[PDB]
This record gives C-alpha cells, structure tokens and sequence, in this order.
C-alpha cells in the first residue's frame, strides 16, 4: 500500500494507513448545495476564487487556503438554507481559522475584516468562527488536496531515504500541478473524489500512469473517473499556459512555491465546464 | 458550571488549569479555561491546535480531552484529571520514590506516547516534566499540546525558538531552518537524565549559556561529529572547543545499556539521533 520508503521514525505502512483512515473520517458531499436550494455552484466558485486572492495578498500558504476550502465545504454540509449574503462571512471566517492553525504570523482579525470592505466585522467573524468550529466538532486537521501533492512530489523526487521529512522536490512541477488543482476545486463536483485521488489525477495529467502509481499506490481503476472528469480542466490549463514561480517579499525563494497564488480562473472555469 | 472548582492547578501554555468535580457524576476533571472576552483574535491558535489534535489523538499515554464547553465569553477544555505531574513529584520526594525500575517504565511510556504522536504526524515541541502527568497506578501521560503542531510529510519551516530552553535541542539553538521530530527526542533524553540525577541536565540562563552547557558535556560539535553544523545560522568559529565528558560520571547509578540509550537520545546531529520507535526496541527495555 505505502508508496513511502522505509522510515526510521515510524512504520511506513502504519503511517500510510493512519493517513488513509483520516480521508475516510473526514467526509465531503458533492451535493451539499441541495440543502441550500437557492444557491448555485457559481457562488461557491466566486467565493473560493476570492479567498485565493486574499491569500496571495497576505502571502498565505496553499495549505491555509485548502484548509479553509475544506472547512467551508464541510460546514455548509452541516447547515441548511444559508442565504447567499452570508457566504463571504463563512468563507472569510473559515480562512481566519485556517490561518491561525497553519501560519506562524497570521494576519490580524482587522485584516480579515478589511478585505470584506464593510460587509463583515471582526465581531461577526469571531461569532462565525465559533459556529464553524462547533459544527465541525473541532475536526480541523484534514489531509488537504495540496498536502497530498506535497507527499506525492516528495516520493517522486526522493534521493535521501534518510531525509524523507526534508523537502527535496522541484518547484515548477509543484506549482503547475497546484494550478490545475486550484481550477478543479472551484467546481463542487470535485468533492465526489477523495482529496488524494484529485491530487493523483492532476499529477497524472502532468505525468504518466507509471509515476502516478509509483507516488500514490493507486491503480488506474481507482483514479479513472476522476482523471476523466478532470480532462476539460487539464486541457484549458494547457491551452492558457502555466504560470511561472513568483517571488514574494519576505519569503525565502526556496519556500515561494508554498504561497497561494491567484489568476483569473473564473474564465478558465467557464471555458472548462463548456466541454 | 456543573463543576465544584476545587482549586487552580496552575497555568498552561495558554489559559488556567483548575481541578474540579462534576455534580452529576462526582467525577474529578481538569478545566483549562480561556477568557474569550480578553482575546482580540478570538480562540487562540494554541487552543484551536490543542483541541483539534486531541480530538484525534487517543492513546494510553496521552491525556484525554473529554469535552469543550462554550458558556458566555468563556471556553472550557475539560480533561481527565491526574493527581501529580512529574515536576512536583520529583520536588516532593526522595530518590527512593523514583527507583530505577520506575524510571525505566516512565521512559518506556513516554516513548510510546511520543512515537504514537510522530506516527500521527504531530510534534509536541514542549516536553518537560511539568507537562508529564502521573496517576497513582504507575501511568505517565503527555499533556499540554498548546505548543504542538501537525506536520506535513515532507515538512515546511515552522516557528523558531520552540521548546522550554532547558529541554531545547541544539539544532533549534543554532537557528536551523528545518527541525523535525528529533527535537522531541532531545527533550526526552534531558528528562531521562533529570529523572536519574534528580536535577536538570542543562540549566541554562540564555540561548548561548544553554548551548555552552551542552558543549561542555557532549563536546563542541564539528563537521565530523555533525556535518553542516558550521553552515548553521547561529554557529560561530568563536565557540570554545570542549571535549566529551564521560556519561558514567554524570549518571553512575544508571545501568550500562541505559547509559547507551541516553547517549543516543542526546546526539547533536538530529540526523544521527535515535527515534522513539527505535528507542523502544533498545536492549535497556529488555532487562
Ligand atoms: C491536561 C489537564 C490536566 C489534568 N491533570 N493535570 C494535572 N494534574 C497533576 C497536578 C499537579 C499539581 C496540582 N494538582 O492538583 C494536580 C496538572 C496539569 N498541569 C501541570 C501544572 C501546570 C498546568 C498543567 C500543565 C499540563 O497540562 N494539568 C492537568
């Protein structure tokens, strides 16, 4: 099962089992917007796209963004009949929690309020964050989509079997795949696929089935439906061209691949879902 | 609320810990209280981390979170109660109350707890005797996960100058960009020695005093003992060049195989440092 090498600090198979059980304990519903019957999937795509932009401005990690997306989608699936006017508050509160979890120096509440441009106050965000955390039962430690890409890349590029914890993958392959994942995640249909299979499918579209299998342990039967779902998204990414690694002020250049970026993806999402 | 707040045990990494009792059950609990009215940024990062970790981290040698209660501008973490912590036990007792067999069973349990954490991709980053809770049956549990972090594989750069100074690993003192689960193993070696000697192994006053106490006993590290050590942010050629003191003289009452374990726990080079899993297979624990 384990694509991982032998580990000194743990059993490889056990570490990999623990990770797969997590995926099953954290449950996602591609149909959760049927509980909010007057909301459209485009509303979620705009909200998440907006959160990526906030992330890029505050040099937040991709991990912080994907944590917020998971909290958003799992919180909404616990609730019913949420009015479209509260999505910004739920989104920004999700990101507030995600930032306090993942960031060393997270932005202050005043900045999360500032980006909402009047709509959401600090008090509204403090109220909402508690509402979210109690609804989720404080289950705030998922393996995100991007956490799976981090580990697949490490396995692909592993040189030192004594340094499996020290990252040793190239930066441009990582951000190219993350760009495809950032596009897919704007479509709520993505939630039908486990987050490890989404990571694996986006890697396969930039790779081979030889590599996908090597880094992930999945077989073709496992990712087939996801891979096929993901094709219009891959195609659109290929035709628009991939983005170059950015430098971020105050971010080490060997750490810059971990910073969430943002392009005009709602145009790509239209193009993609056309097909 | 539904608790007779017997008393205040003390203060954690965050909040205040109280001993209390349930009225309905009569059961003894610990209460870590947060004042949400005094928190400009809402629930503290440390609290969100501890709650989220301990919801999914369950093991005989890890303290149990029983409930999280939100009543007013107050948030209460309800924990199983334990009667002693290792710091207060060691400050209240003779050496005879910490025999060689109880040190062995305490250390074994600590490694099982830490090993479970590392396999669940968690680093405590604050292992010290005050955070080690002991019951009357002979169990020891890790507590206070407010300074802990779930790590990724592979891991990124995280907060620096973590871990209480006395139990802090030298790769953190030399300002290394990446630290791993090995920092938790340094602390354990420091606690192991402290249990046998009844006093702290490295009682430093500063980061540089801390680093000199370590060098005095283990020797000043070189590219030969610790490859890359010279390329570390806070390394200086200006450092004195002490040499290894014999461990037989620090911990004479400790058996041969146990002095081998302590030497392996307290390796300078975090890459050459034993893991919790390997440590549990050590001959020390097979008589
Ligand atoms: C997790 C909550 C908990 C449950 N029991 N317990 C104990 N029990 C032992 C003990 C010690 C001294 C007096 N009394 O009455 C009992 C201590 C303790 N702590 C140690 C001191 C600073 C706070 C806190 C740090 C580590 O959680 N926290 C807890």
């Amino acid at each position: 099962g384990s694509p991982l090498p032998v580990l000194s600090w743990a059993n490889r198979e056990e570490v990999w089992k623990i990770m797969l059980n997590k995926e099953k304990t954290y449950l996602r519903d591609q149909h959760f917007l049927e509980q909010h019957p007057l909301l459209q999937p485009k509303m979620r795509a705009i909200l998440l796209d907006w959160l990526m932009e906030v992330c890029e401005v505050y040099k937040l990690h991709r991990e912080t963004f994907y944590l917020a997306q998971d909290f958003f989608d799992r919180y909404m699936a616990t609730q019913e009949n949420v009015v479209k006017t509260l999505l910004q508050l739920i989104g920004i509160s999700s990101l507030f929690i995600a930032a306090k979890l993942e960031e060393i120096y997270p932005p202050k509440l005043h900045q999360f309020a500032y980006v909402t441009d009047g709509a959401c106050s600090g008090d509204e965000i403090l109220t909402m964050e508690l509402m979210i955390m109690k609804a989720l039962k404080w289950r705030l430690s998922p393996l995100t989509i991007v956490s799976w890409l981090n580990v697949y890349m490490q396995v692909a590029y592993l040189n030192d079997l004594h340094e499996v914890l020290l990252p040793q993958y190239p930066q441009q392959i990582f951000i190219q795949i993350a760009e495809l994942l950032d596009l897919c995640v704007l479509d709520v249909d993505c939630l039908e696929f486990p987050y490890g299979i989404l990571a694996a499918s986006a890697l396969y579209h930039f790779s081979s089935s030889e590599l996908m299998q090597k880094v992930s342990g999945y077989q073709w039967c496992d990712i087939e439906n996801c891979v096929k779902w993901m094709v219009p998204f891959a195609m659109v990414i290929r035709e628009t061209g991939s983005s170059k690694l950015k430098h971020f002020r105050g971010v080490a250049d060997e750490d810059a691949h971990n910073i969430q970026t943002h392009r005009d993806s709602l145009d790509l999402l239209d193009k993609a879902r056309a097909k | 609320d539904m608790f007779q707040k017997v008393e205040k045990i003390g203060e954690g990494t965050y909040g205040v810990v109280y001993k209390a009792k349930n009225r309905e059950t009569g059961q003894l609990v610990a209460l870590k209280k947060i004042r949400l009215d005094l928190e400009m940024e809402g629930v503290p990062s440390t609290a969100i981390r501890e709650i989220s970790l301990l919801k999914e981290l369950k093991h005989p040698n890890i303290v149990r979170l029983l409930d999280v209660v939100h009543n007013e501008r107050k948030l209460y973490l309800v924990f199983e109660f334990l009667s002693q912590d290792l710091k207060k036990y060691m400050d209240s007792t003779p050496g005879s109350e910490l025999p060689l067999h109880l040190i062995k069973s305490y250390l074994f349990q600590l490694l099982q707890g830490v090993s479970f954490c590392h396999s669940h991709r968690v680093i405590h980053r604050d292992l010290k005797p005050q955070n080690l809770l002991i019951n009357e049956l002979g169990a020891i549990k890790l507590a206070d996960f407010g300074l802990a972090r779930a790590f990724g594989v592979p891991l990124r750069t995280y907060t620096h100058e973590v871990v209480t100074l006395w139990y802090r690993a030298p790769e953190i003192l030399l300002g290394s960009k990446f630290y791993t689960t090995a920092v938790d193993i340094w602390s354990i070696g420091c606690i192991f020695a402290e249990m046998v000697t009844r006093k702290a192994l490295f009682p430093g006053d500063s980061e540089i005093d801390q680093l000199f106490r370590i060098f005095r006993m283990l020797g000043t590290p070189s590219e030969d003992t610790w490859p890359g050590v010279t390329q570390l942010p806070d390394y200086k050629g200006s450092f004195p060049k002490w040499t290894r003191k014999g461990l037989e003289e620090i911990v004479p009452n400790l058996e041969p195989e146990g002095r081998d374990l302590l030497m392996q726990l307290l390796q300078y080079d975090p890459s050459q440092r034993i893991t919790a899993k390997t440590a549990l297979a050590h001959p020390y624990f097979s008589s």
